[PDB]
Formats: structure tokens, C-alpha cells, sequence
């Protein structure tokens, strides 16, 4: 076995930007990583494909992952709604890092983040599972259009994504 | 502040 590699294609208003591609750590996290997975290939009927990047904060994180209600309130799991933080085994030490984005305690869903400076802060509450292996770049580009309090200026969206490997 | 919450999104 080797850890699944997945992709999202970003669009910029219906541009395409590029694509970024993820390694998820199903050898350490093999539930966590298998719920980001089936949501990006769409298999359960369902996933992250057309939704939008709902909160991006310049020097800290891009969050996505709200594909039912659209506004960063919603998402679920292909578990049922939430599950349970399954470790902490790994932290959020540098840019690329991908991690759950959560509402406490054993309330994970569908949403994630991908980290662009190490967060540490967040180490031990939010299960960290996969990181970017290729297209740090557009993560990068996808910055520029966040802003302190989080609104984009420009609708960022995964115009396509499922898995490579 | 830096937190990525989903529902009460806090400073």
C-alpha cells in the first residue's frame, strides 16, 4: 500500500489557476484521511467538488470543505455528520500542512484547512492528515486574495479534484 | 485571533 495522493484544480471567478495536489497520511490517520479522500473523488454521491475556498487568512490558512450549505457552516462527514478526533499524533509545523477544522472536541466534519506558516497554536485540538505535495505555489496565489478577517475579494472554488494515487 | 472553527468563528 502507499498513502493516497488526491488533486484539486482551483478556479479564480471560473478561471483555473492550478492544480495542488495532497499526500494524506492514511498510515497514521486512516479514517481521517479516507473521509478527505472518498469527499474528493465524489464516490458517496457528495464531496467537495464546485465548492469554495470560504475563508482565507493571509500568513495562516486557506479553509474549505462546506459543500452543503456553501457559507462555512456546513459539511459533513461520509461517517454520518461529525466523528471523533482519531490522534494527535501529528502537528502543524510548516506551510502545507492539511488539518481538520472543527468545533471543538470530536466534531469533525467535511471542512479543512491548508496551512501556510507553521500554526502551533492549533496542535493537539485539530488532526492534522495530509499535506501538499505539488502546487505550493497556487496555494500561495490563493492568499493574495484573503484578508485579515478572512472574506476573499475573488470567488475561489475546486473547480475539479478526485484522486491521482 | 487564528482559529479554524465551523460554526462560532472567534477573533
Amino acid at each position: 500500500m502507499v498513502n493516497p495522493t488526491v488533486f484539486f484544480d482551483i478556479a479564480v471567478d471560473g478561471e483555473p489557476l492550478g492544480r495542488v495536489s495532497f499526500e494524506l497520511f492514511a498510515d497514521k490517520v486512516p479514517k481521517t484521511a479516507e473521509n478527505f479522500r472518498a469527499l474528493s473523488t465524489g464516490e458517496k454521491g457528495f464531496g467537495y467538488k464546485g465548492s469554495c475556498f470560504h475563508r482565507i487568512i493571509p500568513g495562516f490558512m486557506c479553509q474549505g470543505g462546506d459543500f452543503t450549505r456553501h457559507n462555512g457552516t456546513g459539511g459533513k462527514s461520509i461517517y454520518g455528520e461529525k466523528f471523533e478526533d482519531e490522534n494527535f499524533i501529528l502537528k502543524h509545523t510548516g506551510p502545507g500542512i492539511l488539518s481538520m477544522a472543527n468545533a471543538g472536541p470530536n466534531t469533525n466534519g467535511s471542512q479543512f484547512f491548508i496551512c501556510t506558516a507553521k500554526t502551533e497554536w492549533l496542535d493537539g485540538k485539530h488532526v492534522v492528515f495530509g499535506k501538499v505535495k505539488e502546487g505550493m505555489n497556487i496555494v500561495e496565489a490563493m492568499e493574495r486574495f484573503g484578508s485579515r478577517n478572512g472574506k476573499t475579494s475573488k470567488k475561489i472554488t475546486i473547480a475539479d479534484c478526485g484522486q491521482l494515487e | 485571533x487564528l482559529l479554524v472553527t465551523v460554526g462560532l468563528v472567534l477573533a
